[PDB]
RNA sequence: CCUGCGGCGUGCACGUCCCAACUGGGACGUGCACCGGCCGCAGGAACAGCAACGGAGCGAUGCACGUCCCAACUGGGACGUGCACCGCUCACACAU
């Protein structure tokens, strides 16, 4: 269930994506992987990208937290959006793949202009 | 009771001591000590400054002197400290208490989202520069923390509160946060909610109840009103490190008389070398504003000494008679 | 003015800028009311007070 | 005037017509320092200083034939030598 | 409403309020408006009715003001809001208390209302 | 790694290397998080931290 | 009085022994946990918990890095992957190391065997033939008797045939070599993926355990926010090491002489902790609660209450740095002349 | 570390207990801590190998050898006693 | 006699790239850590004194009421009442 996903995740794990919001999110990874330069992947890449745009999905299933406890206020100092997903494997599969994620960043191009910008707003005001 | 409460948690160095017919607890003073042993929490209203609040509670109430423990701006309300005579003692040991506002703020044009400004309040804590609003010797205090209590984007007006350190321009840090929010912003209110220890919930009487008391007691001789609104100066002193000291030590005290170890009763455990303490008596009454020389560990290993010196004494002389020079000795 | 206050479960001032509070009831104003020395009305506000059980000694 | 300049920092943002910068260098500037440009030609003085006491904000007032926009991110700002004070001074 | 505001008018009463209020506008000497105004013209003296709002807070800025109408003999009585004694006037903006004096225009109105205020009685 | 733990009701470490607890709870990993000593984000962690309250000033003793 | 809550040294304060209460305090020195940060910095330790890749003497190089100390030192020494705790001293527990090298450990090992074995209890036997005195030799070289007082086979998986065990062994036992030692009795062959020092000494799991992000942060909020909390969470004073040591408690006079090398003659004596034997190592400390110095009783606690002069413990090393308190030595009745 | 010297007369050195892989484990019953790569012979001897861990207890332990191609371990059954040079024999006082 | 001080090419982190997890590799430049006794210096030679002779208390433009001009719990104007902005002394004290 996706109650109890959320649950299992971290303090940290604000602002917690819901059920509608986390199908959209997957199906924004799932296209973003289509192209080569529009998904960062993994805590080192989504690192150096972030400290050289799009929105960054955090995993709420981490620990410790201190691997990325750090990157929320980096997104936020930076005006990054981000928001937190039940569940790694969830976004490992998204991308095509069985290994989990901690967090990945969706950048934004025309073919899904429309769905990136969807799912921002559904994120501003959560 | 006030400034006894938990008396039994103080280290027991003695219970034989010598109670004398002298003194009164600090709430059941007669009402001509108790009002010249007071301060009043009081709401300053927004037209008076706070020199005027004080005149003005000084011709109300008839006392010989009156001081205040902090400079609330004309235009901001909130909570002010009112030493009454024998009070004002007590002022100056209160000019770093820290103290907490209410500050409504206005911003000159819209922010994105109230997680900006949430944001922009967040990242102004710690120690913080600070300059007097129009001295111009730069000072430097502290933003504990903040929050923001409120805010509406048709107005672009805020709601935050902030905890700083005494002495804190408050209308800096609004300026600080509208200049940390991209748009600029100004103070278009303040309201001082905790000065010190003391807050809204903690008795904060208003200036119509001082005027109020005032005009009972003249009229009918009732002091209720006024003891409602006059609180004694024991309570600045109720986070104060209390020393009970027995009442043949209490006049030494009040002559200049250091603290010596023979004269401790109890000494509450966490005093420490160069710490700001209160002598008190076993009825509560602050003798005096200390320093201790001896920290409690050494206070449990030591039979003599100076335990703690007089920074400032609070109690008058005479108060309780001369009473050393009679101990085991007499030589 | 600006600042307006309601009253939370446990009492404490919850300052807003809102003129009527969640809950639905109207806000009260945080500030007191100007003051004036030369205020012969001393009796008034202390007999409607007594009368309606609002003054302080009686709290 | 200045013989010569030191560098007070970076810009950092923009507050109605004002230079909000980021200063790196420690020491605390003097209110209404005029802070010169590379070539000894002045673009402004210090009117608040905001932030912390070890990497803060430095505010001008932007006053004489320049704008807020002629400097673009990533430039830095210039200081006359002796127009400082030592961090110890305020703590 | 704040708990001092009493005597308090029915609905009734507060529409018969309101209609005393904009007919003894057409005569403002019969009217004072203002918490300043209301307050110098009760320390004179000055006869009539005297129509309060609850919905003022620090209840301070006028709690006295019904202990004087009692002291002169001034009956009072509070409405439901302030708002809508701004409305009785006509200015967009509200106005705590309201002084309404005796003309022959309405008579029998004013006195209407002065008897249903004196039934309203004091606690 | 393969080494993780989980909390008992009186605070105890238990390990093991099962991902899953007795209960449910997902497994704390027992290695603590790589550090590098130029690592620029102390401000933006206290941050984080004292915004959910995870910073260590904030538990008692 | 209630003395069970006091913190460091002072613990059970009253419990001791009383010599004598008669001498005149001095306001030299502050308590331990109330110094001030310069102090307090100098005189504490970090139960550090170590990141899996760097090493010990890396760990003491970067605390000593971030906090701008002269010197650190750890007491025990962890190999590069392994993590657990790591006790690093302040440039005045430094001496203490030498002290804390011998103090036990617990450790929790991952092992892998080579290949399947009968059942669990089959390695639950094996571990339980390996507690004793153990032969060990130098990982990559003389051979050493290390003692292992208990082990715990936590969990044990058959499918990647990989188990868990908890070790108590003394300092310098290789855990790596006692997962191969069990491998090699089981029947079948093993080796250690992981090691995990659990404890070092006196310092646990839940005991004051902080990380190396935790030591960088500390030192970020004093030097920007001057803010002292957090590094008075990270670092604790050098006295906690010493919280196992019986106690001699000197009067104010004698610090400084014992400071200078002077023995702790029995005259600045106050209170003295029950239990001391000869040649048993003790702490000589100030009644405020600092640490003085470690040395080694040369006489009973009997003897001490049962005695007016001589030498009551010979020291080993002084801690308290030298003039902190005034020579008030040599100034009493019998020290007109030798 | 002597590489010569064909091996001397030799004394009992434990028994057979069980075997890991080519590695053969026997049961000391003397005191001795032997050598490291010290040859274990028969009663013969033949060196077989050489010491490659040794482990256990202080006093009753346990003893790993590495052979040379001479010999594989399963050839040797329970019972069967091993044999040291006297010389690579330490005492326990040099661990004690 | 006691004490203090000092001497007797591997991996780690980051940075830039290639590929094929909180990962595991390489290449290119970076800093970081490792691979008891003797010698010399320095201080002091220590049986741990000191239950009072410098402490304390004193002096050195705005706002409110009232009257008028007009134009909310108000913001303006005129003119009045007011309110705020080194010397002395006391014992010289270990507390029955």
């Amino acid at each position: 269930s996706y109650d109890e996903k959320v649950d299992h995740c971290s303090v940290i794990a604000k602002p917690m994506a819901p059920k509608k919001l986390s199908k959209k999110i997957y199906k924004l990874i799932k296209k973003s992987t289509s192209h080569k330069n529009y998904i960062r992947n993994g805590l080192k890449i989504v690192q150096k990208q972030l400290r050289l745009k799009g929105i960054v999905f955090f995993a709420g299933d981490i620990s410790p937290i201190e691997i990325m406890c750090h990157l929320p206020a980096v997104c936020e100092e930076k005006d990054i959006p981000y928001c937190y997903t039940p569940s790694r494997k969830d976004i490992g599969a998204a991308m095509g793949t069985m290994r989990g994620c901690v967090m990945v960043l969706v950048k934004e191009h025309d073919d899904y202009k429309d769905l990136f910008d969807e799912v921002r707003g559904e994120i501003k005001l959560l | 009771p006030l400034l006894l409460k938990n008396f039994d948690r103080l280290n027991v160095r003695t219970n034989h001591y010598t109670p004398l017919p002298f003194g009164h607890s600090p709430l059941k003073r007669p009402i001509a000590e108790y009002v010249k042993a007071g301060f009043i929490n009081v709401d300053k209203p927004s037209n008076p400054s706070s020199h005027e609040v004080v005149s003005w509670i000084k011709r109300i109430l008839k006392v010989e002197k009156t001081g205040h423990s902090g400079t609330l701006d004309p235009k901001v309300t909130g909570c002010l400290i009112v030493c009454i005579d024998r009070a004002t003692r007590l002022v100056k040991s209160q000019q770093n208490a820290g103290k907490e506002y209410v500050a409504v703020f206005s911003l000159h044009s819209a922010v994105e989202n109230v997680k900006k400004v949430t944001q922009g309040l967040e990242k102004l804590r710690g120690a913080l520069f600070q300059r007097p609003p129009l001295k111009r010797q730069l000072r430097v205090r502290s933003v504990y923390d903040s929050k923001l209590l409120d805010f509406d984007k048709d107005r672009n007006i805020g709601v935050f509160w902030v905890s700083c350190e005494a002495g804190s321009y408050i209308r800096t840090m609004c300026v600080h946060l509208g200049l940390m929010l991209g748009v600029g912003g100004q103070m278009i209110e303040l309201r001082r909610v905790r000065s010190g220890i003391q807050g809204e919930k903690e008795g904060m009487v208003t200036m119509h109840d001082i005027l109020d008391a005032q005009w009972a007691y003249e009229n009918h001789k009732d002091e209720s009103y006024l003891r409602r609104v006059i609180k004694p100066l024991e309570g600045l002193l109720v986070a104060h490190k209390r020393i009970f000291i027995k009442d043949s030590a209490v006049n030494a005290v009040c002559y200049g008389a250091k603290v010596l170890l023979p004269g401790i009763l109890r000494y509450e455990d966490g005093i420490e070398i160069d710490q700001e303490i209160v002598i008190v008596t076993t009825k509560g009454e602050a003798v005096a504003l200390a320093i201790a020389l001896m920290t409690t560990s050494t206070m449990a290993s030591c039979d003599h000494g100076v335990a703690a010196k007089l920074k400032r004494v609070i109690m008058e002389r005479d108060t309780y008679p001369r009473k050393w020079g009679l101990g085991p000795k007499a030589s | 003015m600006y600042l307006r206050y309601y009253l939370n479960e446990n009492g404490d001032r919850q300052y807003t800028l809102a003129t009527i509070d969640p809950y639905g009831k109207p806000t009260i104003s945080a500030h007191p009311a100007r003051f004036s020395p030369e205020d012969k009305y001393s009796r008034h506000r202390i007999i409607i007070k007594k009368r309606f059980g609002l003054l302080l000694t009686q709290q | 005037p200045p013989e010569s300049v030191i560098p007070l920092g970076h810009y950092g943002w923009t507050v109605q017509d004002d230079l909000i910068c980021k200063v790196d260098i420690e020491d605390v500037p003097y209110f209404n320092a005029p802070i010169f440009l590379e070539n000894k030609e002045q673009i402004g003085k210090i009117d608040e200083i905001f932030g912390n006491l070890r990497d803060y904000f430095v505010s001008v007032k932007m006053g004489d034939n320049f704008k807020a926009n002629s400097f673009k991110d990533g430039q830095q700002f210039y200081i006359d030598p002796a127009k400082l004070l030592p961090l110890k001074r305020f703590l």
